[PDB]
Parts: structure tokens; C-alpha cells; sequence
């Protein structure tokens, strides 16, 4: 889902040390981790909307699933 | 300035990918994600990438390294057996 | 709040490696961290009960504050 | 057996400390914590100690160490500037 070059730029936005770099393996794995995170957010919010008998997923559904999502990803 | 525009471009890239990934979930589950919902998931993902980035930097430094490696990424997934197994699968696939 | 010997026994209950030990500094700091965690849980649940006009703090108040508490402690 | 009784004794010790700490908060805020609430906070704390213990073990190992030190505890607090400052204060106090 995510390109390695995008992941590198995203991570470099937040590093506090100028020495910090990220190798290619780690960029690929981070792209995979971010993809799983997005897919989980979407799938969980969709299941919450379905449980509330709605076909359209709203911000309220994301908000309901967000705390456990963040807890599951540390 | 340049950093503000960079942040905008990176948020836009995350948003594009988020919409693509959400569309796949939508077709599988028979739901639709509104534009507001896609934007919310994208912003949550952009913010979560900051937590990941700061952790990776500190994890590598804890091991006296300036370069983040697969070992640091695996440490991000340590609390979920299934996530660690998935990340380890993807790592083991690499040449 | 917590004794170092109790903290050591608590942590040793969960170590997966038989080599794992914990030095005295770390036991003291973990006792302090656990004390902060309990105090935060109690204070947050108390403030939630107060916001709901109750003087008695109930499990529902703990449950309401728990997700952000866990997120704040990683 | 022995491990089950150990777990009971450790849960009891955590519960005793939790009630003492809750009583102090209660007197300050003018609330009371029911027995059920104290037991719930204690069980949450017992479970959170497992997450801390498993993290500390992995953090020390990430640095090639079998002994957990203050550096590993500081890494637990890394995401909260205020918690890290507090833990660092307590660490700096030690002889």
C-alpha cells in the first residue's frame, strides 16, 4: 500500500536525532505495518457500523474502535 | 514554508493510500466509507506513524545504533503474537 | 507504595527467559512507576465519578477512563 | 499448586497497596472508592505489571543484556514527557 520512499519521508519527519536513518528492510516492514494498521482501522470501523445497522461508516464508528486499535498497536 | 508543504504532501500521500486500502475493505464487507471517515483514518495513521517513528529511533539507540533495522520493527510488534508473526513472515521473505 | 521485593516477584512471574533478572535501581523505579499508575487510575476514575455527580466511584468510572489510561502508559 | 498460590499472594499484595493508594486519593478528592472499584483497579494494575515486565525483558535483550536496568525502565516511559521526567528524577536521586 505504502511506498518505501513515502515511509522514509514520514519517519524522517519525526526523528529527533540527526544521526537517525532507517535501512531498506525496516522501510519495507514499516510499509507493511502501516498497511495492516489502516486495514485494521477500516475493518473494525466497518464492523462497528454494521453492528449499528449502517452501511455507511462514519467518524463515530472510527472513534468507537480507536482506543482498542491504538492499544493493540502500542 | 517548506516544512509545512512537506507535511501537506505527506498527509496527501497517506490519504491517497488510506482511501485505496479502505476501498478494498469496503468491497469485501459491503459498506462504504464516507470521505470524512477516510480522512479521519488517514489522519490517525499519519499521527500513528509519529509514534512508530519515535519508538524506532529510541529502540535503535537503546541498542547503540543510529540505523533502524528489522529488529527494531519487530520490537514494535512485540505485544501481539499475531502481528509479530506477520512482520516476521514479511522479514523472512526478504533476500 | 509497592515494596521492591513485591515488584521483583511480580515481574519474575512474567519473564519468559530464565536468564532475566532485574537490578535494584530498576526495581525501585518500577515500584515508583506502579505507584503512579495506580494513583492515576484512582484520580481519573474519581474525576469521572465527580463529573457524573457521584461521590462513590464505581467500576463503570474505571472502565470509562481505562482506555486512555492504558494508552498513556503504553 | 504453588504457582496458583503465588499468584494469589501477589494479587493480594497488589490489592493491599492499591487500597492504600486509593484511600489517599479519596481523602484528597472527597470521594470514596467502593470495594469493587478498588479490586478492579488492583486487577488492572496486576495485568499492567505483566505488560511492563514483558517489555522490560525484551528491552534489555534488545541491548544484549539479561539484567534489566534503569535504562530499560526509562524506555517504558518514553512516550510521556512528564512520566519520563518523573522516572528520571527518581533515578537521579539514587546513590
Amino acid at each position: 500500500g505504502f511506498r518505501k520512499e513515502t515511509v522514509e519521508r514520514l519517519l524522517r519527519l519525526h526523528f529527533r536525532d540527526g544521526r537517525t536513518r532507517v535501512n531498506g528492510d525496516a522501510l519495507l516492514l514499516m510499509a507493511e505495518l502501516l498497511k495492516v494498521f489502516v486495514r485494521e482501522a477500516a475493518a473494525r470501523a466497518a464492523r462497528q457500523a454494521q453492528a449499528e445497522d449502517l452501511e455507511k461508516v462514519d467518524i463515530e464508528h472510527v472513534e468507537k474502535v480507536l482506543p482498542q486499535l491504538l492499544l493493540d498497536f502500542v | 514554508e517548506q516544512r509545512e508543504l512537506l507535511i501537506q504532501r505527506l498527509r496527501a500521500a497517506v490519504h491517497y493510500t488510506t482511501g485505496a486500502l479502505a476501498q478494498d475493505v469496503a468491497e469485501d464487507k459491503g459498506v462504504l466509507f464516507s470521505k470524512q471517515t477516510v480522512a479521519a483514518i488517514s489522519e490517525i495513521t499519519f499521527r500513528q506513524a509519529e509514534n512508530f517513528a519515535r519508538d524506532l529511533e529510541m529502540f535503535a539507540r537503546h541498542a547503540k545504533r543510529s540505523t533502524i533495522t528489522s529488529e527494531d520493527v519487530k520490537l514494535l510488534a512485540r505485544r501481539s503474537n499475531s502481528l509479530l508473526k506477520y512482520i516476521t513472515q514479511k522479514s523472512d521473505e526478504l533476500a
